[PDB]
């Protein structure tokens, strides 16, 4: 099967869990509490490394109710399979007031994305789409 | 549901192809296919997508098509499918081969209907016009 | 083959369309007139519920003439495989000026994001990243 | 091997590079000099064109450093398989300053992200789910 | 502790010691010593435990809180109400946009929610899920 | 302006202590083809430094930045004290993808690694002389 392997840097560190199985991604808590600016940003730390499984990367994605009510977007969200430090939730408060953080709120998600590793080669061909001169048919 | 059948017989035509070819392609019988264009048998959404396909038209255009039905009574855009379907040709390769177009499109078929009526504002004749000058009209519309 | 299969909640719900087969995503209609006002925010409702193909998820994308062309990002996005209320649309209007969304407006598209569905480990190792400390 | 195949359309644009072999996504440099205004937008031109592998679709993902300490987020960032123009991208500057992005600055970074390309079937159950 | 939480909830959903075994995988020796306290249970058993139960680990940890927030654990002590209201509060989630695009924790929404039926002495049986819906939209503002 | 990728190649290919053959085996190109790189008479392609950097265990776009440096200065500084580079650049990668401050707060592995190169001679301070743990603090400044 494909493992997902977390590792607590600190106590302070909660284990992602989801409410379903096939939930799309595991919920990444706050290790701890912080304010977000007015229409500022924040570095969130889970406090926890991951080893992603083969075929994908981590994308760290928002949440329906914490971006919708409190006009929060995540940022970055790339998380490269090699990557092994603390895994920070990068959030942006769009909102003219700050928005309180608390230790072990669900501030985003992390969904394995399947994802293609190809190697890159430069071609001299101009390339162009087919459809066009032509039409239906 | 509001024209669809004469929607499925007027683009039949234009596509050149038979009530069988069509019948071939599309699964339906000769005899669902002449009642569904004469108006016999309503047409369920699905058989747009199925039709669409056979006709060799994305079948988003033909719920466009119906909605100048509902607002008008007739469709413009089928009255003049010839010209439609060259100069959405024309927006479908500057919209995948231009980033002007990519970066600030809406909605092709919009921006297809746009286009038409500035040819004929200006008495420019679609199958006379070249793709490098409507490649510049297409970037006007588009700011 | 896979399928979207999606329902109709009112009268005003748009059937999510492609212009080719190969597009990304499919386009998600507003069913209604809203405005989303400056520096603000609005969540706008296609009035549709779906079901997604298996071994994914379906990801609420934005589309590039409305972001670039009028400041507008999407925010949430992620629609789980058994959500199967009202989809909505979060959209962010970074404009100093009120953005008009009028009924038919497509805001967004629908991707089909293939996806793991992992177990979840944990180990008691700090973990290294293993790879290039020697050099070329 | 899955191939990404890109094409120069001027002298300034960049070859797209990761740093090793399990990077997400190959980095975009910005072929020009840029100023990204404050609480506001810029389209940067990579100045290249792209063909992706079979079986995804290119997301323009935006770059850890870049986001967090400039407060700039990636818009739009859909590329289509069948899109050949101009690789550009949508950067939304929300800091109260203005940014300077220069020639060769590593703006994005695109992904070969899979998905599925499905039929759309209507259907007039309401659809509960089973929990 | 986790060893209390494991033999209420395999009680309450009908489990003998040897339908455990197998679902888990666990020998009937490691879970005994489990259960009563001999072995320590380490975190990735409570998601096999969590499987093998039919209930979300997450939610045993948030058990394993009340404990060390209370020194017991209410809803372990009333997980009957918890369980059919969880799953009132799992379809609304799932079913109603106004809950979906405002949920914050389907654990917390439902403890405050149970405790607005017994502020008010309302029984979970005795209430309907469209009525539950309802009390729901309010506490999500 | 010239890309000089033959004499880069040539001066990382005996950097690396291997022969034209060995780099034969790796790169699949002919010993001939090789030479004919390294001289000038054949030009080579931006996929051709993309196979030889991973016949040469560089990531190929090291390669591109050497060959910018000969484009705006004459010369390249980093390929004329490459050992230096390299046991440096060890250092930054270890740190990117193991360090959160280093994650979130990189720019280019490459600029970087220069900067940190020249801030060590700034303080006349030799590297191979310098802990791991020394350059990441360091690191983390230039970062703020
Ligand atoms: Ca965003």
């Amino acid at each position: 099967k494909s493992v997902l392997r977390f590792k607590k840097l600190t106590e302070h560190a909660f284990t992602p869990s989801k409410g379903s199985k096939f939930a799309a991604g595991f919920d990444l808590c706050s290790a701890y509490d912080l304010v977000i600016p007015a229409v500022g940003k924040a570095l969130v730390k889970t406090d926890i490394q991951v080893e992603l499984p083969e075929g994908c990367y981590g994308r760290i994605a928002p949440r329906s109710g914490l971006s919708w009510k409190h006009h929060i977007d995540v940022g970055a969200g790339v998380i490269d399979r090699d990557y092994r430090g603390n895994v920070g939730v990068v959030l942006f408060n769009h909102a003219k007031t700050d928005y309180e953080v608390k230790k072990g709120d669900r501030v985003a998600q992390l969904i394995c994305e399947k994802i293609i590793y190809p190697e890159i080669q430069e071609v001299e061909e101009l390339m162009e789409t087919e459809r066009g001169e032509g039409g239906f048919g | 549901p509001t024209h669809y059948g004469t929607i499925i017989k007027t683009l039949r035509k234009y596509m050149k192809l038979t009530q069988s070819k069509l019948s071939e392609r599309t699964g339906f019988s000769q005899n669902t296919i002449s009642n569904h264009e004469n108006g016999n048998r309503n047409i369920g959404v699905n058989e747009i997508e199925i039709y669409g396909k056979g006709l060799g038209i994305p079948s988003y255009i033909l719920h466009r098509i119906s909605d100048e039905f509902k607002e008008k009574g007739y469709s413009p855009t089928l009255n003049d499918f010839g010209k439609f379907d060259k100069m959405y040709s024309y927006v479908n390769k500057a919209y995948y081969n231009d980033g002007d177009i990519y970066y600030s499109s809406y909605d092709l078929y919009d921006e297809t209907i746009k286009l038409l009526e500035l040819l004929k504002e200006s008495k420019i004749n679609v199958n006379d016009i070249d793709y490098d000058y409507v490649l510049k009209l297409y970037k006007q519309i588009l700011s």
